[PDB]
Order: C-alpha cells, then sequence, then structure tokens
C-alpha cells in the first residue's frame, strides 16, 4: 500500500529532520 | 527514533554529564553538545561521539576534536566531521518541498473526490428506477471509498505535529493524541482493506455475470457482502495484535519492522493480482464479442481503447504497474516523484469512478433528465 | 359459393340497420349534458374529496 | 352474382351515410362551448403495488371498490387489496401468456385468458383456502382478449377468430355466439343494465350487439387504424373508443354517428385503455407514449396528465364509486392515482 | 378495536407467504430462458418440434439451464397484436426453408416487419435455414428458380469470408449464401436496433442445432450484460 | 369507413403498357406506407412492391424488379402503378393494400387471406390471344 509508505517516509522525514535541527540548535550553543 | 526520544535521551545524558561533572588543565563542562571531561594542556583532546545521537550505530567509531592550549584556557574551533550524518540537508528540503506540495495535492484531490462521490451516492439513493443489484455494489463501493477518504483525512488532522522550534523539553506522551492516532490509523487501514476488498467483489461479480452460465445472483449476494467486508477485519485485526505485541510507536504509522508490513501488503496485492486476471479475462471475451460484429476498422479498436480507458480504474489495473518496485529501487531518488504520480492516481481514482458511473453513464442522464422533464412540468 | 353467401349476409346486416329509429344529435347531446351536469357533485375526481373521507390517504 | 349484392351494399352503405347527415341536427363543440371548462386535474399517487415480475397486462377492480385482480406474463393472477397494499390471493396460471383478466360482480369467481384459447375461472369458495380452477372453456380458435361477467352463471368472452361468445359457466357450453367482425375482436365493454354490450375490433369498427337476439345492431365506423378498447359512458348511451391512430373517439348509440374526436398533433403513439369516471365528465386514456392523458369528455381538452409509467400503460381502471384510478403497466408496477385538494 | 388487529395481522402473515412464494418462483422465472420458435409455414418446424390448443411448450435444459420453447399453433395468420406479448422472450427463432407463391420474398418482408418492429428492437432474432439438400438437387437439376425469382444472384460471387462445406457445387454454396447475404442486408440495413442475427444453415436432420442455440443464447445474455455495463 | 378503390386494368396483349390507379378515402393518405398484393389463378397472396410516406423508400419483389413503378400522389390522393413490357405469367387481380398503423417502418399481416384494410382489386389478363 503506497499511502501508508507514504505517510511512513514523512514520520521518519520528520523525526530525521527534527534530530538535525537538534544537533545544529545544540552545536550553534548559547 | 522519535523526536520525543530524542528529547529525552539528551536530558538523560545532560543529567549524566552533570553527575558526571560533580563526581569529578581545562575545565571540562557541558556545552550543550558533548561532556567535556579535563584535558591536558597543550593537547588534542578527543570525545567520544555521545549515544543520544539517532545514528550513533554508524559514527560509535568517530571522535570529536578540541585543542586545549597551554594555558590552561580551551580552544575556539572544534572538529566534528566523524559524528556527521552524511547524507546532504539540502536534498532533504527539495523533499519536504516536494512532501508538502503532494499533500496539498491529495488534500484537494479528497476534498474533490468526497464531494463528488456524496453527491453520487445522493443520486444512486434517491432515484427508485436505478435500485439494481448492481447499483447496490456500486453503492457499496462509493461508500468504502467515502469511508477511506474520511478516515484519511481524520488520520492527517489528528497526528501530532513535531515540535523542534519548541526546544525546551515537553510531555511527549498525550493521553488524548495518541489514542485518536491510533483510532484513526486502526480506521485507515480498514478502509483501504475494504476499498480493494470491494474492487474483488466487484470484478469477481462481473466474471460470475459473463463467465456462469446463468445460476442465479440473488441467493448468494449475501456472500459478496459478508466479504467485502468480513476479509478487512480478517487481516487488520491480527495486524492490530502484532503491533501491540511485538512493535509498539506512539502512532502506528512508522514501518520500522517490515514483517508487520508484509501481512499488509499481501492481501492487497494477492487482491490486485486476482482483479488483474479477471481483468484480462472480461478485455478476452469482450475483444471477441466486439470484433465479431466488425463495422469498421478504425472503431472496434477505438472502442476496445475506450473501453480500456473505461475498464481500467474499476478494478485497480494500475496498481499492477506499481506492484513490481522494490525497496532498493524505492531507495532511489527517482521514487519520490513516481510517489506523486502513484498518489494522484489513487487520489482521483474516486472522483474518476463517480463521474464515469454516475455523469457519463446514459441511463443515469436519462433517469435525471425524466426527473427534471417531471420538475419542470409541476412548476410550469 | 362462400363469397356470394357472405355478400348475402352483408345486405341483409345492411338492411337489418338501415331500418333504425334515429335521434337528433342537439337532443342525446343535451341530454349527456344534463347527465353530466346533474352528477356532476358526487364525482370524486371531478370534485375532490377532502383528506379526512379519502381512505387512500 | 357478385356485382349485383356489391352494387346493392354499395346503395344500401351510402343511404346509411346519407341517412347519418340527415340525422346530423348540430355539433357537440358548438353547443358546449357555453360549459365551464374542468381546468388542471392534479392527481398523485396514492398506493404502489409490486408484486408482478413479467409485465402485467390487464386488470379489473372489484364491485366494493377495495379489491382488485391483476394478470401478468409470468403466469401470476394476483388478487390484490388496495387500502393496505397486500396481496390478499397469489394464483398459479396454468398458461403462461394471459391477456384477460376479470372479477365477477358476487365477487366469488375470477377469470382469466390468454394465448391458449381457454376461458380459465376460478372460485374463491373454497373451503381449504386454496384457489382452484372451477371451470375452464374452450371453444374459441383465435386467441382470447377479452372476458367480462355478466353474472356468476354467465360470461360474455372476445376472440381473436373475429367472434364473441356468451358462455354458460353451469353447464360449461356457449349459450350464444356473435358472428360480425371481419378483424381481431380486441376489447368488450358491458352495458349497466346488462341488456347490450359493445365490441370494438381490429376493423376499424365498433358493434353494438343484442344479448337475447343474438344479432348486431349498430355499426360505428370511425376510425382509421386497430381499435384497441373500448369503454361505456355510464348512463349507457354513448361509449368511448381509442384506436392506434393516437386519436379518441366518443360515439352515440342513439345518434347513430361519431359525437366527438379527441386528438392532438404531438401525440403519433397509440392508444391501449379507456376509461370514464363517475359522471363522465373525464375520459381517462392510456396512451402508448409511457403516460395517461385526462380528456374533458365535453370540452375535449386534455384536463390532465398522468406521467407516472417507465414502459407503456396497458391497462387502466376506475372504481365505481369513483375513489381511485388504477393504471397497470408493462414495468411490472401498478400505480394508483387520486386527486388532491 | 381487537378484531381489526387480528385481520390486519392475519393479512400481513398472509402477505409474508405470498412474498415468500413469489420470492421463491423469482429465481426460478428469471433463471429460464424464453424461445419463439416462429415460422413462415410448410418449413419443416416439426423437425424441429421433435428434435429440439393454441400454444404448444417445449421444455429442455442444457448444462443445469433451462429453455422454454414456445410453437405458435393454432392461430390466426394476422400476427400483428400477438407478437407483441413476445418482446421479453430471449429469443425468436425464426426457421424457414431456402428452398405455389414465392416463399422466400414472404420470409423476407415477414423477417423485415419483425425487425423493424419497434417493441421487437430489444429482442433478439436467431435465423435457421432449412432444406440445404432440397436445394442443392434444385440447383443441380438446372431449373432456374433463384436467377428468375432474383436478378442480384447472376451479379454474384461467393464470398471470400465464407466457409464451404466441401463435396458441395459452388453453385449451391453462393445460393446458401446469397440468400444470407439477403437476410444480412435487411438486418444491417435499419441499425438503430439494439439486437443482432445469427444465421444458420442447417440441413433436415442435424444435431448441433440445440447447441447452436444455446450458443447464441449465450451470446445475447453476454451482450445484454456489457450492454448494461456499457462496455459495448 | 377506410376504403380503397383500383381501376385500369381488363385485357392486355403481353408486352404491351398498362396503367394501375387507387383511390383512397376515409383516411390521412400521406401517413400510411402502402404496396401491392398479386393473387394469381391458382395460387396465394404475394407481396409486389411498397412505397412509403414520402416515396423514398421503393422496393420491389425480384421478379418484377426493373419492371414496374409505383408512384403515390398525396395531394390527388392516389396510388398510381406503371406496368410495362408484360409477361403472360403477370395475369392477377391485384389487390392496392394499406399498411395497418401510421408512423411505422413495418407491415405485418397485409399477405394475409382476411385482411380487412385492402380493396377489392382489379383483373388483369395478359393472354396472348
Ligand atoms: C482537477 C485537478 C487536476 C486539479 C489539480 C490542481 C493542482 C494541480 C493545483 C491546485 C492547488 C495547487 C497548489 C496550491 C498551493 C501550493 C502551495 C505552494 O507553496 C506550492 C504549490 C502548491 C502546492 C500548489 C501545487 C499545484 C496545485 C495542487
Ligand atoms: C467502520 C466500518 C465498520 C463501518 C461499516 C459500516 C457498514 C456496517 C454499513 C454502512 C453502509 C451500510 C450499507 C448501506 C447500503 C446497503 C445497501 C442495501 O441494499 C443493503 C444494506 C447495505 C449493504 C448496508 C449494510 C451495512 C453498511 C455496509
Ligand atoms: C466506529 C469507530 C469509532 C470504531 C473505532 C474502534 C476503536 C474505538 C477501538 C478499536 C481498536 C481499539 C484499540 C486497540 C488497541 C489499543 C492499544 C492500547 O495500548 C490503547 C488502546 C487501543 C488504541 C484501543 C483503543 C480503542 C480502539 C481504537
Ligand atoms: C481475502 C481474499 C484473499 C479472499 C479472496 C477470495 C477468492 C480467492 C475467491 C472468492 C470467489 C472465488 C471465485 C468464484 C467464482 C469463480 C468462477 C470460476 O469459473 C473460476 C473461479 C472463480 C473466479 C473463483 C476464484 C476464487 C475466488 C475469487
Ligand atoms: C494468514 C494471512 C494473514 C496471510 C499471512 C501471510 C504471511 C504469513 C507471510 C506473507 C508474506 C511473508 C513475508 C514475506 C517476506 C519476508 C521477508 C523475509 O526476509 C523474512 C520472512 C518474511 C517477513 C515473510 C514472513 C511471512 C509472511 C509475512
Ligand atoms: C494494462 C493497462 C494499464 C494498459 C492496457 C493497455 C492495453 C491497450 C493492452 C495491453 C495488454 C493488452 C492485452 C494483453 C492480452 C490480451 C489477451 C488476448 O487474448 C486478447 C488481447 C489482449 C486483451 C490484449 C489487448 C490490448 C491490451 C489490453
Ligand atoms: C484530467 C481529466 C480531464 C481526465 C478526464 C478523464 C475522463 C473523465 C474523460 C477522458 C476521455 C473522455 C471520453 C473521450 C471520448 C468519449 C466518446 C464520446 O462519444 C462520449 C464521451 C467520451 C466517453 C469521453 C467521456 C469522458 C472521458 C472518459
Ligand atoms: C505535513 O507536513 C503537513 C503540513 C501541511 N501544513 C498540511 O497539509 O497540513
Amino acid at each position: 500500500h503506497a499511502q501508508g509508505t507514504f505517510t511512513s517516509d514523512k514520520s521518519k522525514y520528520l523525526d530525521e529532520r527534527a534530530a538535525q535541527d537538534f544537533v545544529q540548535w545544540l552545536l550553534d550553543g548559547g | 527514533q522519535t523526536a520525543g526520544e530524542l528529547y529525552q535521551r539528551w536530558e538523560r545524558y545532560r543529567r549524566e554529564c552533570q553527575e558526571t561533572l560533580a563526581a569529578a588543565a581545562c575545565n571540562g563542562s557541558f556545552d550543550m553538545y558533548v561532556c567535556w571531561d579535563y584535558a591536558a594542556p597543550n593537547a588534542t583532546a578527543r570525545a567520544s561521539c555521545p549515544w543520544y545521537l539517532p545514528w550513533h550505530h554508524h559514527v560509535a567509531a568517530g571522535f570529536v576534536l578540541r585543542q586545549c592550549g597551554s594555558d590552561g584556557q580551551w580552544g575556539l574551533w572544534r572538529d566534528h566531521t566523524q559524528c556527521e550524518n552524511p547524507e546532504k540537508n539540502e536534498a532533504f528540503l527539495d523533499q519536504r518541498l516536494i512532501l508538502e506540495r503532494l499533500q496539498v495535492m491529495y488534500t484537494v484531490g479528497y476534498s474533490l473526490s468526497l464531494a463528488t462521490l456524496l453527491l453520487a451516492l445522493l443520486i444512486l439513493s434517491l432515484f427508485r428506477r436505478l435500485h439494481c443489484t448492481r447499483n447496490y455494489i456500486h453503492i457499496n463501493l462509493f461508500t468504502s471509498f467515502m469511508l477511506r477518504a474520511a478516515a484519511i483525512l481524520s488520520r492527517d488532522r489528528l497526528l501530532p505535529r513535531p515540535g523542534p522550534y519548541l526546544g525546551d523539553q515537553a510531555l511527549a506522551l498525550w493521553n488524548q493524541a495518541l489514542a485518536a492516532c491510533r483510532t484513526a490509523q486502526i480506521v485507515t487501514q480498514y478502509c483501504v482493506g475494504a476499498n480493494y476488498t470491494w474492487l474483488l467483489v466487484e470484478g469477481v461479480y462481473l466474471h460470475s455475470l459473463l463467465v456462469l452460465v446463468g445460476g442465479s445472483e440473488e441467493g448468494h449476494f449475501r456472500y459478496y457482502l459478508l466479504l467485502g467486508w468480513g476479509a478487512p477485519a480478517l487481516f487488520v485485526i491480527p495486524w492490530v495484535i502484532v503491533r501491540y505485541l511485538y512493535e509498539n510507536t506512539q502512532c502506528w504509522e512508522r514501518n520500522e519492522v517490515k514483517a508487520i508490513w508484509w501481512i499488509i501488503r499481501t492481501p492487497i496485492l494477492m487482491t490486485i493480482l486476482i482483479n488483474f486476471l479477471i481483468f484480462i479475462r472480461i478485455l478476452g471475451i469482450l475483444l471477441s464479442k466486439l470484433r465479431t460484429r466488425q463495422m469498421r476498422c478504425r472503431d472496434y479498436r477505438l472502442r476496445l481503447a475506450r473501453s480500456t480507458l473505461f475498464l481500467v480504474p474499476l478494478l485497480g489495473v494500475h496498481e499492477v504497474v506499481f506492484a513490481p518496485v522494490t525497496e532498493e529501487q524505492a531507495r532511489g531518488a527517482l521514487r519520490f516523484a513516481k510517489l506523486g504520480f502513484e498518489i494522484f492516481l489513487s487520489s482521483f481514482q474516486g472522483f474518476l469512478v463517480s463521474v464515469l458511473y454516475c455523469f457519463i453513464n446514459k441511463e443515469v442522464q436519462s433517469e435525471i433528465r425524466r426527473g427534471w422533464h417531471h420538475c419542470r412540468l409541476r412548476r410550469s | 359459393t362462400a363469397s356470394i353467401a357472405q355478400a348475402r349476409k352483408l345486405v341483409e346486416q345492411l338492411k337489418m340497420e338501415a331500418n333504425i329509429d334515429r335521434i337528433k344529435v342537439s337532443k342525446a347531446a343535451a341530454d349527456l349534458m344534463a347527465y353530466c351536469e346533474a352528477h356532476a357533485k358526487e364525482d370524486p375526481l371531478l370534485t375532490p374529496v377532502p383528506a379526512s373521507e379519502n381512505p387512500f390517504r | 352474382e357478385l356485382d349485383q349484392l356489391r352494387q346493392e351494399a354499395e346503395q344500401l352503405k351510402n343511404q346509411i351515410r346519407d341517412a347519418r347527415k340527415a340525422c346530423a341536427d348540430a355539433t357537440l363543440s358548438q353547443i358546449t362551448n357555453n360549459i365551464d371548462p374542468v381546468g388542471r386535474i392534479q392527481m398523485r399517487t396514492r398506493r404502489t403495488l409490486r408484486g408482478h415480475l413479467a409485465k402485467i397486462y390487464a386488470m379489473h377492480w372489484g364491485t366494493d371498490s377495495r379489491l382488485l385482480v391483476s394478470a401478468s406474463q409470468d403466469g401470476k393472477l394476483i388478487i390484490w387489496d388496495s387500502y393496505t397494499t397486500n396481496k390478499v390471493h397469489a394464483i398459479p396460471l396454468r398458461s403462461s401468456w394471459v391477456m384477460t383478466c376479470a372479477y365477477a360482480p358476487s365477487g366469488n369467481y375470477v377469470a382469466c385468458g390468454g394465448l391458449d384459447n381457454i376461458c380459465s375461472i376460478y372460485n374463491l369458495k373454497t373451503r381449504e383456502g386454496n384457489v382452484r380452477v372451477s371451470r375452464e372453456l374452450a371453444g374459441h380458435t383465435g386467441y382470447l382478449s377479452c372476458c367480462r361477467f355478466l353474472d356468476d352463471n354467465q360470461i360474455v368472452t372476445s376472440s381473436g377468430d373475429t367472434t364473441c361468445a356468451l358462455w354458460d359457466i353451469e353447464t360449461g357450453q356457449q349459450t350464444t355466439t356473435f358472428t360480425g367482425h371481419t378483424g381481431d375482436v380486441m376489447s368488450l365493454s358491458l352495458a349497466p343494465d346488462t341488456r347490450l354490450f359493445v365490441s370494438g375490433a381490429c376493423d376499424a369498427s365498433a358493434k353494438l350487439w343484442d344479448v337475447r337476439e343474438g344479432m348486431c345492431r349498430q355499426t360505428f365506423t370511425g376510425h382509421e387504424s386497430d381499435i384497441n378498447a373500448i369503454c361505456f359512458f355510464p348512463n349507457g348511451n354513448a361509449f368511448a373508443t381509442g384506436s392506434d391512430d393516437a386519436t379518441c373517439r366518443l360515439f352515440d348509440l342513439r345518434a347513430d354517428q361519431e359525437l366527438m374526436t379527441y386528438s392532438h398533433d404531438n401525440i403519433i403513439c397509440g392508444i391501449t385503455s379507456v376509461s370514464f369516471s363517475k359522471s363522465g365528465r373525464l375520459l381517462l386514456a392510456g396512451y402508448d407514449d409511457f403516460n395517461c392523458n385526462v380528456w374533458d369528455a365535453l370540452k375535449a381538452d386534455r384536463a390532465g396528465v398522468l406521467a407516472g409509467h417507465d414502459n407503456r400503460v396497458s391497462c387502466l381502471g376506475v372504481t365505481d364509486d369513483g375513489m381511485a384510478v388504477a393504471t397497470g403497466s408493462w414495468d411490472s408496477f401498478l400505480k394508483i392515482w387520486n386527486g388532491s385538494s | 378495536t381487537e378484531d381489526q388487529r387480528n385481520e390486519e395481522k392475519a393479512q400481513r402473515e398472509a402477505n409474508k407467504k405470498i412474498e415468500k412464494q413469489l420470492q421463491k418462483d423469482k429465481q426460478v422465472y428469471r433463471a429460464t430462458h424464453r424461445l419463439l420458435l416462429l415460422g413462415a409455414g410448410e418449413s419443416g418446424k416439426n423437425t424441429i418440434v421433435k428434435q429440439m390448443s393454441g400454444i404448444f411448450e417445449t421444455k429442455f435444459q442444457v448444462d443445469k439451464v433451462n429453455f422454454h420453447m414456445f410453437d405458435v399453433g393454432a392461430q390466426r395468420d394476422e400476427r400483428r397484436k400477438w407478437i407483441q406479448c413476445f418482446n421479453d422472450v430471449t429469443a425468436i427463432i425464426f426457421v424457414v426453408a431456402s428452398s405455389q407463391t414465392n416463399r422466400l420474398q414472404a420470409a423476407l418482408k415477414l423477417f423485415d416487419s419483425i425487425w423493424n418492429n419497434k417493441w421487437l428492437r430489444d429482442t433478439s432474432v436467431i435465423l435457421f435455414l432449412n432444406k440445404q439438400d432440397l436445394l442443392a438437387e434444385k440447383v443441380l437439376a438446372g431449373k432456374s428458380k433463384i436467377e428468375d425469382y432474383f436478378p442480384e444472384f447472376a451479379r454474384y460471387t461467393t464470398p471470400e469470408d465464407a466457409t464451404p462445406e466441401p463435396g458441395e457445387d459452388p453453385r449451391v454454396t453462393r445460393a446458401k449464401y446469397f440468400i444470407r447475404d439477403e437476410f444480412l442486408r435487411i438486418s444491417t440495413a435499419s441499425g438503430d436496433g439494439r439486437h443482432y442475427c445469427y444465421p444458420h444453415f442447417t440441413c433436415a436432420v442435424d444435431t448441433e442445432n440445440i447447441r447452436r442455440v444455446f450458443n447464441d443464447c449465450r451470446d445475447i445474455i453476454q451482450r445484454m450484460h456489457l450492454r448494461q455495463y456499457e462496455l459495448l | 369507413q377506410v376504403q380503397l378503390q383500383e381501376s385500369g386494368g381488363g385485357l392486355v396483349q403481353p408486352g404491351g403498357s398498362l396503367r394501375l390507379s387507387c383511390a383512397a378515402s376515409g383516411f390521412t393518405f400521406s401517413n400510411y406506407k402502402m404496396n401491392w398484393v398479386r393473387q394469381a389463378p391458382g395460387k396465394g397472396l404475394e407481396w409486389v412492391s411498397d412505397i412509403s410516406q414520402s416515396g423514398a423508400s421503393i422496393s420491389y419483389t425480384g421478379s418484377v424488379k426493373g419492371r414496374f413503378t409505383i408512384s403515390r400522389d398525396n395531394a390527388k390522393n392516389t396510388l398510381y402503378l406503371q406496368m410495362n413490357s408484360l409477361k403472360p405469367e403477370d395475369t392477377a387481380v391485384y389487390y392496392c393494400a394499406r399498411c395497418p398503423a401510421p408512423f411505422t417502418r413495418d407491415c405485418f399481416d397485409v399477405t394475409s387471406t382476411t385482411y380487412a384494410y385492402r380493396g377489392q382489386g382489379t383483373q388483369v389478363t395478359v393472354s396472348s390471344h
């Protein structure tokens, strides 16, 4: 089923971009 | 591998670094990224990659470099290349642009399909001349597409959006949002199963009308209805039991374990394959009877192409085309573009089926024209 | 033959149908008008029955 | 031999035409110009009967205006209750094709007839509660088209062999026969006093038959095509005929010529069933083009329309008290219509 | 009133029993196919009656498929009124012989009158042409019985898509497919009717006739369902 | 009353010429497809030729195809048949017949024994002597 794979990919992408933005902010510091 | 687990692991690592500095040259500290121990002067101190990173299994041998000078002060520069995600983030931004555009696209498509299926269902229900078994299974198919649209919209709306902008720690667990997400996910999977199962039911019913010798279809109509609603429960309920017992997440949308997703993809692809075989046999019978008449050389091929375009959205033949594609090929960038066309076809399939079976149909136009003629005769 | 017998039967039938008493059109038409005018009130289709007395309502 | 008989027949027909021209005193429309018109008649469907599978060919009301018998081509004869839409009786038929049905004025007997050339009379006096063939009647060679009860012992029957018959139900033989037609005798209508009756046939002429004497008194030749239906005006003095040329014609017995022609330019389809109202002011004609029309019998204007059938209207019937109008069509539905105010 | 309630309850019970009987008869009525065996006259249709009152009924089942075939017996020759009662049959089996007054032309006019009827537009006609051996003996005799009656037979060639039976005079085959093309021209010239014609050449004694009727009725039913599903 | 009156015929020579008229009274002439029936001495009825309402659809029996000429006149209310180059096998009784239903293409029982709308007919003898 295509759309479930789509939603799973979007959720994984959101988790990954939240992780990258969190690591970026931590590197920035302050 | 969620965001709330990331905040919890970061808070646990911060508490561990605070306890390490309380239990404990360049004075090591917590600079919000990794915990630095006491460092000897004039040395390139190395820290391990911290365990709260989601990709720590791949960078477990990496080291963060930082220079400690001879005066006891930390250096300004810091090297963190060995803990970096190798995949470039700008392509992820293009992916987010693609995902947002396609999601607005199928949102508008599901809204238009929902309105058109509402109108078609009201037209079929209202008129008393059109109460036929064929129109009964069209009503069941339209109801299943309508429940599909409603379930997907509810699942999309009730899903909790990530919160990176918040920054500060928040209660990731919700006693309402997560339960609504699980309920909408179960209803969405049941409606997808009902959609494909009623496509199978209508394919088997047309196969029974064409091929079988003349046995009465009134007696075993209940079997078609029972198969149509029984099969989604049949493969959804063990999926719910496996998602409860083995792999439980905040929502059941992420397919971390593929084996739980094979029992969803198997009764759908089996259904699509059986509908494709019935599609082949119906086209063979129709080609034989249409070739038998032989009006003109261009007209029979033109009517065959017209009937093929008429019959492909009925049985899900385009879903065959996306069936061979492996996960290895899916990892390729081209699949992101391919998903847009596939979701476009799937989302507008309900609209095309509704329009073809309501507006295009001559009998429905006749009935509506007669009813409008009676209304204009009553008004005038 | 049968044809001459059929023709004689037709001639005898026309002789039977010819010597009949005939009334003028206006008198019988006025009688039909009088019947329609006299029985106009009792007719349920010409004069519609109220909903209480109507069994189909 | 043939020449003198044909010339004598032509002279007698010219004498009858000259007598009809001389007796033409006035015109019915010219003296009914000073009549208030009926106006628009809007009738609504009160009940809808859905028991038959095959097309419904004929119906007949009861004398209590309560029960109605309907015949279908699948071999089913259903006695309906008109108020509660309940099927009082369902009767299987020996012959699949039925072209006529009738209900006795006493209420005990129900007749049917079709292509089997046999009129089957069923009795409802059975103590078991099951219907049975009370008597079959087989004396016609052509197909059976119309039958109506005089009483429990006699029945007038129309067939397609250019003959009509009066049968004694007790003995089972024809009491008398009527031989005056050159075409298929489509329908008959009994007078209210049951002294005379009329027969409409495919020879574009209607006959006034006498029961006791056995010969036809009056012959009416005013139609162009086959006459399908016939019915009496409620006094017994006039009668209306519908034909395949999309024209109804109201004939008079004492004037011995046609009174009125009901025709419209846009209507080109045939006529299947005509029937008057209780008073006789409204003529209810079931046409072939999927609807019925309510004509004013005095003004010759379409007072109403009854477009409620998907398929052509086969039969039409009016109750004796005039309360409701039931139309049976070939879409396996019975529509009961009544006026509202 | 308790008496009205008791009478209404008994009437509802009788209505439920009659509805159960009608639902038991509905599958029996809708499963069974109906055939009208109609012939122009002395065509040997009694052979079809033996192999395959006013009306005669023949009951035969093939592969648990029930057929009622109705032969018109003692009826008047004026056909224009009762034939409408055969609008709802599954097929009209029109059987005429290819071999006093000319019979082929009256057969063509009768087939044209059946075909161009507005109520018979839905009903399809299966065509049978009997007496092929008598037609073959008539052609081999040398007497002109189709050039005199039909002038188009002189300027006529045998069709290429036609499959001739081996062991026959090609003049006999030419006359057979000439009559077949006459019936196809009469059936084709209308066009507006939603029905199809099935020509079949049959000898005096044949076995395959029931199989041909079964295949043609299955074709009519499948074309009707494809027409209802708008594929045709 | 629907009546049809035939006129013309009699004794003719083989290969000669003849004209037949059919007067129609009692109906609207322009709305009915009409046709011709012949009866040979010692034979039954058979169809000859027809004409539609407007006069476009014209068909013949193939034994006389190309030899006869049918023509209707709605204003003068008369059907006409022109017959030239006759044969001795064409001696018959001729019947001007009308199809029973208006506004239809089909004619069911024109060639029937006791059809009620055909005319009385005329005698044509094409004997050589
Ligand atoms: C009948 C069907 C074919 C109509 C389809 C209309 C589609 C093609 C149109 C209508 C609405 C449009 C969207 C409207 C708004 C946005 C937000 C913008 O930031 C990106 C483009 C995007 C996402 C558009 C993409 C194209 C779009 C989805
Ligand atoms: C979320 C899921 C469980 C909702 C399921 C709703 C089901 C139980 C309801 C909704 C639509 C309903 C159908 C609506 C229309 C018809 C056609 C009628 O002639 C037979 C009943 C039938 C077939 C109904 C059966 C029950 C039905 C299928
Ligand atoms: C017609 C609609 C309302 C039917 C919805 C069925 C809902 C109410 C039922 C069916 C399956 C059930 C779920 C089964 C499993 C779980 C996992 C458990 O850890 C939390 C409760 C939860 C999430 C249940 C909540 C209620 C639930 C979602
Ligand atoms: C939950 C899913 C897997 C249930 C699927 C049920 C399938 C496998 C069953 C149910 C109805 C069955 C069909 C019923 C009738 C016919 C017609 C026969 O001439 C060929 C087999 C065929 C086509 C059957 C094939 C198998 C079938 C399609
Ligand atoms: C009983 C009904 C629900 C059908 C159930 C089908 C199940 C039992 C079958 C169909 C698809 C199969 C899966 C197909 C592919 C794989 C990947 C392989 O590397 C491990 C086994 C695994 C994961 C299979 C496990 C068993 C499986 C899930
Ligand atoms: C598959 C969908 C998406 C596109 C369909 C393309 C059409 C035009 C092509 C591709 C597959 C082809 C069919 C393949 C198999 C058969 C069975 C054979 O006995 C008759 C021809 C027939 C029926 C072909 C007709 C034309 C066809 C249907
Ligand atoms: C993006 C939109 C435009 C896609 C629309 C696809 C459908 C609805 C369109 C595309 C092809 C169209 C068909 C093209 C040709 C014909 C033949 C004509 O005699 C009847 C209409 C009919 C059958 C059209 C119906 C509507 C149709 C099927
Ligand atoms: C996914 O990121 C969805 C966000 C978007 N605003 C929407 O469609 O709701």
